[PDB]
């Protein structure tokens, strides 16, 4: 905390107020700003679905490789995930234990897959403008920021009619209608 | 009133400069070619020879029974200032009593010594840079890898026991 | 500040392109980017005449006289080689296909 | 003869560049208006009304300290507030550039022996009020051990063959710990028995032994043949 | 060469334009070919890269430069050749103590 | 095979003047510059160890 | 292609041979063509120029 | 193979390849320890060869 | 120059569009007001285009010659790097059939 | 909500906690607050821990210790339910009961 001596410092070697074993080395904290995550559990909560994902690809690879409970379980498994995009790829099974992470899930989620369809400039200005309610997918508003958005559920990500950024999209194209609203 | 896109404030490990790995917040220098030096020749060097002896020359000298001085002015045909570095010296004493003829061969009255200023009995590093430095010195040694960094540098004669008598390498005027 | 570096903006310039004023002289390389600091100063002989004595490197290489005649045949060179086949080339090669 | 150069700080303090077409070394004028040994000086015009300082040239074929400042030293220890003790002050040629590389608020002590030097040395100490010249044999400090007192860098252009010697006694008795002794050696005064790299490890090897760390040397070759320039700090405990 | 004599490496000199047909300058060779060929294969292939993008544009685009770039009235982009660093009215202070 | 000799020779001394910078005879007569450029970044010396 | 050949007869006699410029772009010669007699049509591999020539080596 | 369940399933197939894998690859990187630190690696080894 | 078309290009991205200015046609103000100085002005001007010029010139020649300097200095370290990885790999071979 | 106040050793800074949400460290006798940070669960207790640099707060669960200026440092994954908070100075142990029937012991230096 003064930068220690040197004798002190041979003296008291494990001593570090910060970064401590438990930590993991701030993962949660180092994930959760990366992808601007807003409240504290969301990292633990997801932590909590690959650890079961995991135990589960652990289990189910112990089993002998020959039979068809493992082989349909595994691929079971590896399109369920691959289909809400989670993974990337089904190809392989050692994908389960790999791939299969907390940021993958993270990367899943509405505003990252908004700066991904490039529907905003970054991951906190995605947020924000889904703070600020102009973001539905299909019908529907959607409000808050940790909706888990889908393969086939992020071609409905849109915005809503009406909404200021609509209107000065289709403005600066000047292709803006104001018939039906914007 | 309130901000937008609200989160914790947590600290920021690839940021924060309290922790250990992020505690680290021109004038080239090409060193000038030795004015001793022509193309490949050190034509500045010129007799009475100063040699510079490390431990594996002393102990092979002593296993072909070749004497330290009357060897090296047989082999040059001129006068030899045969040195031993504290490096050198230190290396011979922690080579053990099964090398005390070596010693004791080594503390000899005719053989100058050194005195060299660094940490540790590392020989090998303490005969490259000082030869490296001056370009003045013939370093003789049995060492392969010390033999091809000597030989590798330029202007730097070797002188090596090999057969019954010493040999010479990189010095062009011995006959 | 601005009001002298809007001043000695041209003789920095042959200062930074000193390789380039003469084809006998071939300085070693640096860039020089201009420093943030400096001082224009004259030479002091103690005990070129009074007639040659400038205010600028510029007026004294523009004063020179075979310098000028390096430089436009240099730069007149430099030119047709820039100007070889562009398009004076390319428009009297169609006028010359549209000829007969 | 007249043309017009831009002035431009070294990477040393204290010393600058004069470009032009051909670019000088220059240091600032401590006595303004009077050369000192017909070097050519530069004028400008510093801006109350904007006043006329001005600007000396460091001849290298002249000065030792200019042919390694320009051959290129990685550490002078000659710095704009500096205590020098220049030893060898053949008279008050590069003992000048020297002292305007100093400044004002530092201290020039410049030693020499010989007689019609020192009272060169005299009447350019009145002038350049910061050159205390020193007239007295330089291998006995206890002579002038009451005169001067902790010098900061310890230059050494004597031209004598127990050189190491002489700058190991006013370096113990004057240079603070990690001060700098800058040595200029010149191999056929040293001894012209032997080869010059073999008298610049010997003299090399007397500083490390008189507990002068050695940093660095140069061996100045356009300028001077067979001379260098040894750079040190004086350790005083531990070269290691 | 190592077998080969000075008079087996001779320089075999080119060709002209016939005379006939010397208004379609410079008959041209491979060299003159790939020069030709291998520029025209460059800009095509910066070509198909900006129709792949022009296809998969995704029109809920939203970057927030477009409060000042603006598109004219037939599609394409107003960039302003003077500045953006300057306004390009000067107002009626301005222009009175430019008067 | 003499004036090969000679010739492979002002070569020789030509390229030496490339990778050190040789002692010319010193300085002609009066002092006109470095004529050539003062690099303040390079320092050209042996450091220690 | 305008003239290498005089007449129908002789394109078709020398149908389907392979052509190439000067520049070495290579070609065939595709069909002799109906209105100009010794006219014909040939495919390259890219586009050539009009300062070329073409020929058909032959023994 | 093709019934043996878990733990023997996983360390029957780790032994089968560190046996097949020591004939080529070099003998510094096959076998590898776990990073367990001193006082208890001397720990472990001196009740284990109690 | 490439030219690519009205229609992608007025179809491309927000990123991707391309910053084409229009020239101006109206003798402006500024245009008509800004004032250049003539004479010995104007020879100053001149000189130091055709220094600049010739510095830039200079520069791109000494430039491509260092490229063609160093390819074909490259071409032959690939044929001594090629030859001492042979020996290598004999030597190695040697090696392991002494032991 | 209700606040659990603390204050430090000696008595130059003091701590409260808010049972919704609110959580303060201040210089009682200067005006100088140096943390305020609304944690929106029902934080519990809280206590400095060796100074006024860091303090551990006993949150909806987990025990969060956090800097002087209230950046979070740790999130203590053991400390299940802590509602009392205590520190051993001397030993540098913060020590944690609560709704689970166990009390544990953090040493705080070395984590
Ligand atoms: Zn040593």
């Amino acid at each position: 905390v003064r930068k220690l001596k040197h004798h002190e410092q041979k003296l008291l070697k494990k001593v570090d107020f910060l970064e401590w074993k438990q930590d993991q080395g701030h993962r949660d904290t180092q994930v959760m700003r990366t992808y601007h995550i807003q409240n504290r559990e969301d990292y633990h909560k997801y932590n909590r679905i690959c650890g079961d994902i995991r135990r589960l690809a652990n289990k189910l690879s112990l089993l002998p490789p020959t039979d068809p409970f493992r082989r349909k379980h595994e691929q079971l498994l590896l399109d369920k995930l691959y289909a809400m995009g989670v993974l990337t790829t089904k190809s392989k099974i050692s994908d389960l234990e790999n791939k299969v992470t907390v940021s993958a899930i993270c990367r899943r989620r509405l505003p990252v897959i908004m700066h991904r369809l490039k529907m905003a400039e970054t991951i906190q200005d995605a947020v924000k403008f889904i703070e600020q309610g102009h973001v539905r997918v299909g019908p529907n508003l959607i409000n808050d920021p940790a909706y888990l958005v889908t393969r086939n559920m992020e071609d409905y990500v849109t915005w809503v009619d009406n909404s200021k950024i609509k209107k000065t999209l289709l403005r600066y194209r000047n292709q803006i209608d104001d018939f039906d609203f914007s | 009133t309130r901000k937008f896109g609200l989160v914790k404030r947590t600290l920021n490990t690839k940021k924060d400069q309290r922790l250990k790995k992020n505690q680290e917040n021109l004038t080239r220098n090409i060193p000038q070619v030795s004015s001793a030096l022509f193309f490949q020749y050190n034509q500045a060097i010129k007799p009475p020879y100063q040699v510079l002896i490390d431990t594996n020359f002393i102990n092979f000298s002593i296993q072909k029974k070749v004497d330290i001085v009357r060897g090296m002015m047989d082999c040059l045909l001129a006068k030899c200032n045969p040195l031993i570095t504290d490096c050198v010296m230190a290396e011979l004493e922690k080579l053990g009593p099964k090398y005390r003829i070596a010693l004791k061969l080594a503390r000899d009255p005719r053989i100058k010594r050194l005195s060299c200023s660094h940490k540790g009995t590392y020989a090998d590093d303490c005969l490259v840079h000082r030869v490296l430095q001056h370009k003045c010195y013939i370093v003789a040694t049995n060492d392969a890898g010390l033999k091809q960094r000597i030989r590798k540098i330029p202007g730097i004669p070797l002188m090596s026991v090999g057969g019954h008598a010493y040999v010479i390498e990189k010095l062009p005027d011995v006959f | 500040d601005d009001n002298m570096r809007r001043e000695v903006q041209r003789d920095l310039l042959l200062i930074k392109h000193r390789a380039a004023l003469d084809p006998k002289r071939h300085y070693k390389k640096q860039r020089w980017e201009v420093p943030e600091r400096f001082a224009i100063g004259t030479i002091i002989e103690d005990k070129m005449n009074r007639k040659e004595r400038k205010s600028t490197i510029l007026e004294t290489l523009m004063g020179d006289e075979a310098s000028n005649k390096y430089f436009k045949r240099k730069y007149n060179e430099i030119q047709e080689k820039s100007t070889s086949g562009r398009k004076a080339h390319y428009k009297k090669m169609k006028e010359m296909r549209k000829k007969r | 003869g007249g043309a017009k150069v831009v002035i431009e700080p070294h990477r040393h303090a204290g010393v600058y560049i004069a470009r032009g077409k051909e670019d000088l070394l220059v240091t600032k004028n401590m006595a303004p208006g009077e050369s000192v040994y017909g070097e050519k000086r530069i004028s400008v015009e510093e801006p109350v009304p904007p006043t006329k300082v001005e600007y000396r040239v460091w001849n290298p074929f002249r000065s030792k300290l200019a042919a390694g400042i320009m051959g290129g030293l990685d550490e002078l220890f000659i710095a704009p507030g500096k205590k020098v003790l220049y030893l060898g002050a053949a008279s008050g040629t590069s003992v000048s550039h020297v002292s305007d590389v100093v400044g004002p608020e530092g201290v020039v002590y410049a030693v020499e022996f010989s007689h019609r030097p020192g009272r060169e040395l005299i009447s350019m100490a009145k002038k350049r009020p910061n050159i205390i010249p020193i007239i007295e044999d330089a291998r006995h400090p206890q002579k002038y051990r009451m005169l001067i007192g902790m010098v900061d860098c310890v230059f050494a252009d004597v031209a004598q063959p127990d050189q190491a010697r002489i700058i190991a006694l006013n370096s113990h008795m004057f240079l603070k710990d990690q001060g700098g002794v800058v040595i200029s050696i010149k191999a056929n005064c040293i001894d012209s028995t032997v080869d010059a790299e073999t008298v610049f490890a010997r003299e090399v090897q007397k500083l490390r032994e008189e507990r002068i760390k050695p940093l660095e040397q140069l061996t100045l070759e356009p300028y001077e043949r067979d001379h260098c320039i040894v750079v040190g700090r004086y350790m005083r405990s531990g070269l290691k | 060469a190592k077998l080969v004599h000075d008079v087996q490496k001779k320089q075999h000199r080119e060709r002209s334009q016939l005379t006939s047909r010397s208004r379609y300058g410079f008959l041209e060779k491979h060299k003159d070919y790939v020069k030709r060929a291998q520029d025209f294969h460059r800009k095509q292939s910066t070509l198909k890269v900006l129709r792949e993008k022009a296809k998969e544009r995704n029109p809920d685009e939203y970057y927030h430069a477009m409060h000042s770039r603006k598109t004219d009235a037939k599609g394409l982009l107003i960039s302003s050749r003077h500045g953006d660093e300057e306004d390009e009215s000067l107002s009626m202070d301005q222009v009175k103590l430019l008067k | 095979s003499r004036v090969k000799k000679r010739k492979k020779y002002q070569k020789a001394q030509k390229k030496l003047k490339s990778v050190r910078a040789v002692y010319s005879g010193g300085q002609s007569g009066v002092y006109e510059g470095e004529k050539t450029g003062i690099k303040k970044g390079l320092t050209r010396s042996v450091k220690f160890k | 292609i305008k003239d290498m050949f005089s007449s129908a007869m002789e394109v078709a006699r020398f149908e389907g041979a392979q052509i190439k410029t000067v520049s070495g772009i290579r070609g065939e010669i595709k069909r002799a063509l109906s209105k100009p007699e010794g006219h014909y049509r040939a495919a390259f591999e890219d586009k050539i120029l009009m300062s070329d020539i073409v020929i058909l080596r032959s023994w | 193979d093709d019934q043996v369940i878990g733990k023997a399933r996983s360390r029957t197939l780790e032994m089968r390849l560190n046996r097949l894998s020591r004939v080529n690859g070099h003998q510094d990187k096959i076998n590898k320890l776990e990073k367990v630190p001193m006082h208890i690696r001397r720990g472990m080894i001196d009740k284990h060869v109690k | 120059g490439l030219k690519v078309p009205k229609a992608v290009q007025k179809e491309l991205p927000f990123k991707s569009q391309i910053h084409q200015m229009k020239p101006q046609k109206k003798k402006t103000y500024m245009a008509k007001r800004a004032v250049v100085l003539g004479g010995d002005e104007k020879k100053a001007r001149s000189f130091i285009q055709k220094v600049l010029t010739i510095s830039k010139a200079k520069d791109s020649k000494r430039k491509e010659q260092k490229a063609s300097q160093r390819k074909e200095r490259l071409k032959k370290l690939a044929k001594m790097e090629e030859e001492k990885s042979q020996r290598d790999k004999e030597k190695k071979k040697e090696y392991f059939a002494q032991n | 909500g209700p606040y659990h106040i603390k204050y430090a050793k000696n008595g130059t800074h003091l701590l409260i906690t808010g049972r919704k949400g609110h959580v303060a460290s201040m210089d009682w006798r200067k005006g100088q607050l140096r943390a305020e940070l609304f944690l929106n669960e029902t934080c519990h207790s809280a206590t400095y821990l060796q100074n006024e640099q860091y303090f551990a707060v006993a949150q909806k669960k987990y025990t969060f210790i956090y800097d002087h200026e209230g950046t979070e440092l740790h999130r203590l994954k053991q400390h299940i339910e802590a509602r009392h908070l205590d520190f051993l100075p001397y030993h540098y142990l913060l020590v944690t009961a609560g709704e689970t029937g166990w009390l544990k012991y953090h040493d705080v230096s070395t984590g």
